[PDB]
RNA sequence: AGGGUGAAAAGAACCCCCAUCGGGGAGUGAAAUAGAACAUGAAACCGUAAGCUCUCAAGCAGUGGGAGGGGGAACC
RNA sequence: AACCCAGAGCUAGCUGGUUCUCCCCGAAAUGCGUUGAGGCGCAGCAGUUGACUGGACAUCUAGGGGUAAAGCACUGUUUCG
RNA sequence: GGCCAGUGAGACGAUGGGGGAUAAGCUUCAUCGUCGAGAGGGAAACAGCCCGGAUCACCAGCUAAGGCCCCUAAAUGACC
RNA sequence: CGGUAGGGGAGCGUUCCGUGUUAGGGAGAAACGCGUGCGUGAGCCGCGUUGGACGAAGCGGAAGCGAGAAUGUCGGCUUG
RNA sequence: UCGGAGAGAGGCUCGGUGAAAUAGACAUGUCUGUGAAGAUGCGGACUACCUGCACCUGGACAGAAAGACCCUAUGAAGCU
RNA sequence: UUCACAUCGACGGGAAGGUUUGGCACCUCGAUGUCGGCUCUUCGCCACCUGGGGCUGUAGUAUGUUCCAAGGGUUGGGCUGUUCGCCCAUUAAAGCGGUACGUGAGCUGGGUUCAGAACGUCGUGAGACAGUUCGGUCCAUAUCCGGUGUGGGCGUUAGAG
RNA sequence: CGCUGGGUAGCCAAGUGCGGAGCGGAUAACUGCUGAAAGCAUCUAAGUAGUAAGCCCACCCCAAGAUGAGUGCUCUCCUA
């Protein structure tokens, strides 16, 4: 569930945005490759619960599959690559043809919690996943940087399962929240939001007012 | 770092068989190599 | 001369139903898993399958004697330490309900590949209607004084 | 402590099971009418 | 440590694949699925083909009961 | 306190090993002595064979003992007047 | 008596005791039981507790110790 | 008619010898299997193959005589 | 403190050659309980599609050497 | 101050724990690798600190004690090989424990149980002291269960996004 | 890469941004409200109120191999 209906831009860099006062803040600058249309939505009687299914960045048809544009076509609108949809208190007032929506709002709910697949970094080791420490670099040591112990001995008699071994760090999405929107600019459809968004510009951002 | 005890023949034939067959998928490659080499336009193999 | 063996038995199994409406949790689910197994046919026989579906509807209005409404937990430990998840009878009423009877009657009926196997022969329902028709399930025979 | 535990043997005799109630203990088996007897089973007379 | 083609090398003319390694015919021999890392050829171990079967499983893995199916038409 | 060969298959009351079928009977882990007590000798308890036997089980009656319990005559302690 | 063995630190349970701390699945002796050398059923699993003693076959029956709501046989049987 | 240590009784089997240059055997001696044929059992009768040369039974005799246990041992093979 | 980035050789994947120690057979779950008294092999409950590859090492009283500490042997040897 | 129980509780008694020192010696000598640190756990409470409460010989601020509470937290150093053995500076506080005195097929080897040597002492002597002192190569390319990641087949009963 | 100065991207931090919430429901200790058993009383026996970093939902991330394998809006072909 979420409190109301959000947007989803891409990641455009980052930037310091001079307030008058004189104080300096850094910013990052949401883009929109295409425009978010609505292109379903599903109450709680036809399907189990309610949302808005909104699209982002319209492609060619080629690039997309049959059972796409049939789903996108059925809706009568435009193509579009990426698909996903808020789940809403259910509340909706929304025809889930195409319409488009728009920044009038998150400049009011001026707190704005964006989730954002974060960028990947392989396989990483225990100290950098979960922030381990390492042995001594000398004094004759022979272990370092490796996870050390595992267990106990002969009773637990095996590794206590969900144990912080090493593994693949980053790629999955993560929110972040009560993050604050800031002077937006409609004729270049950028936005200027506060903070640090995660992901090297150019990913997709679920952008949505908070859950507070 | 020692093994305790050798393994059946159940669990061998298992991965000898992945193993071939490991080798089984990474011909349909050479064949479709081939079936496009028969003479045709492309860029490739002087 | 040979004693006579299942041979082979699909589908016309009966369909029962009990409104477990006030019906002690205990005992029902003892005649619920007798008439899961098959122990009341001539036909019975431990290795195969005889038995007969059944339907118990009102999951939400089963009663248990005594305190136990507060006091009966459920507990699912998670594999790890610190999973263990005190639970009592009256948080999971309100909160999922058929999964009590689901205890019962796994609890009373031979756990194995069999067992499991006809576990599927209980449907739980938590409303007062349930969506089978099936063999127009004739209501279940309750031979317990005391319930 | 101060309280010594029953162990094997030990164990068993303080919980085995017995059948403490003077009254299953006492009991006997039906008996039954005597059933007179019963005929031969077998005849070569044919 | 390393023995035993055949009774007689009659130890393989000729042909084809052919870097002359090794093979398939042809030929010899009673027989060469006896052909020269050749005489009977067990077991471990490596394959192949056919018959039935395993992916919600729990087991010193067999045993008593035997669902379903395949075999020559009650036994495996 | 070399190495090879020989006495030498040294010795080991110590460890490990001791393969085909069936049938009948079938123990002990106690005492004694032991430079002896994770050995051995004798007894004690198996097998099998030959004598002489008389029982074994239950019942009852005799005979001596100082144990359980009791007692303060004995010995030793023991409180109140 | 003959010809010949093996055994020589047993264990627990019950009882009467010593040692211990009227502690030990401790130790040490006396009288019995089971295991040792003995299966089977009850005891959830479980040498040393209970019934009981295994020549074999039987897709026959009656019981002992123990039991009769389900998993497993057998009354969710009577009355206080 | 349970049975370990152990004692006694009755047997099978293998290589070789006496009866033999035996009976039988290039229409074919042994290793592999169909026969729950047969035995209380060790094992025995039959039954088949590319090869293929010897050799039973009975009454007897002798033993380099019966194996999954020795961190045995010689050879061939695997697991990783 | 308090780590971080980098280059090289390994690791990783593909082509070629190709070992090892270990190994009763393993169709090789967790918790508790039991048990020669600290079990994947027994009991109850939970949990878990089959099978790969990389990575860590808590268990399999993991491998290695019939312990080197302790004791025994009417053992061996050295020194006084 | 009077007042047994705000607080301490003499004299004696009844328990639970299992981690100290021990008693037995049951498994393990064809081997179950010890103390202390490093890294990483996770669990218990009878609670040190944070959450709520009684009673107080609680005016308030501090407390003292008990009650429910393990969700969390539970410093940096100097000395010693040496977990309340300890002074320094803080800090809300700077807990006690179990996990083969957790963890050596993960690490160091400062100590102890190796061969050298010396001091005191015992022994006439070889040598010796659960006295001291200086030096003294702690081996490993995971078969399986376990765990962290990630795949493939296959199930999902037409096939797929 | 000889040794040095300087450095974009990347990855880092001693840099920067944000985060631990109106939360809501049951509770433990405790304070209660009405009130007899017991013609007073008592928080309790009937019934109800408040209330803890503790429990559950909420928060954030996976998740239908959840074999109980869900849901729906599109596709894909009935010529043998």
């Amino acid at each position: 569930v979420d409190a109301g209906i959000g947007v989803m831009g891409t990641k455009l860099g980052m930037m310091s945005f001079f307030e008058e006062d004189g104080t300096v803040v850094p910013v990052t600058v949401i883009g929109f490759k295409e425009g978010n249309i609505v292109t379903q939505v599903k109450t709680e009687s036809t399907d189990g619960y309610n949302a808005v299914q909104v699209g982002y960045e319209r492609l060619r048809d080629r690039k997309l599959t049959m059972p796409e544009r049939g789903h996108l076509n059925k809706a009568g609108v435009i193509p579009m690559r990426h698909l996903q949809e808020f789940r809403l208190v259910s509340v909706d007032d929304f025809t889930p043809s195409q319409k488009l929506l728009f920044e009038e709002l998150f400049k009011e709910g001026d707190m704005v919690d964006i989730s954002g697949t974060t960028i990947g970094k392989g396989f990483q080791g225990g100290i950098k996943r979960h922030n381990f420490k390492r042995g001594l670099m000398t004094h004759g040591s022979k272990s370092h940087r490796a996870l050390g112990s595992i267990g106990a001995g002969t009773t637990p008699g095996h590794v206590y399962k969900g144990k912080k071994m090493p593994g693949r760090m980053g790629g999955t999405k993560t929110k972040i929240r009560k993050l604050k929107i800031m002077k937006i600019d409609t004729d270049l459809r950028v936005v200027m939001i506060k903070g640090a968004v995660p992901g090297k510009p150019g990913n997709l951002l679920r952008l949505a007012p908070a859950k507070i | 770092a020692v093994p305790k005890k050798r393994t059946s023949i159940y669990k061998k034939r298992i991965r000898k068989n992945i193993w071939k067959k490991k080798g089984y998928w990474a011909a349909l490659k050479a064949f479709s190599l081939a079936k496009s080499l028969s003479t045709g336009n492309s860029k490739s193999f002087f | 001369w040979y004693p006579k063996s299942a041979d082979h038995v699909p589908t016309d199994k009966k369909w029962y139903v009990v409104d477990a409406t006030d019906l002690i949790l205990g005992r029902m689910a003892s005649t619920i898993a007798i008439h899961i197994r098959g122990k009341n046919l001539a036909s019975y026989t431990p290795s195969v399958d005889m038995g007969a579906f059944v339907i118990v509807v009102n999951a939400d209005k089963v009663a248990v004697s005594g305190k136990k409404r507060t006091q009966k937990l459920y507990r699912r430990h998670s594999g790890r330490p610190g999973g263990l998840k005190e639970e009592t009878f009256d948080q999971l009423q309100k909160r999922i309900p058929e999964r009590i009877i689901e205890h019962a009657v796994r609890g009373m009926l031979p756990k194995g590949r069999l067992g499991r196997y006809l576990f599927n022969h209980l449907k739980v329902y938590k409303g007062a209607e349930h969506p089978h028709q099936a063999q127009q399930p004739i209501d279940l025979p309750l031979r317990d004084k005391r319930i | 402590s101060s309280r010594p535990q029953k162990k094997g043997t030990a164990h068993h005799m303080k919980t085995r099971p017995k059948k403490t109630a003077r009254w299953d203990i006492k009991r006997g088996p039906a008996v039954y009418p005597p059933l007179p007897p019963l005929p031969a089973e077998w005849t070569i007379v044919s």
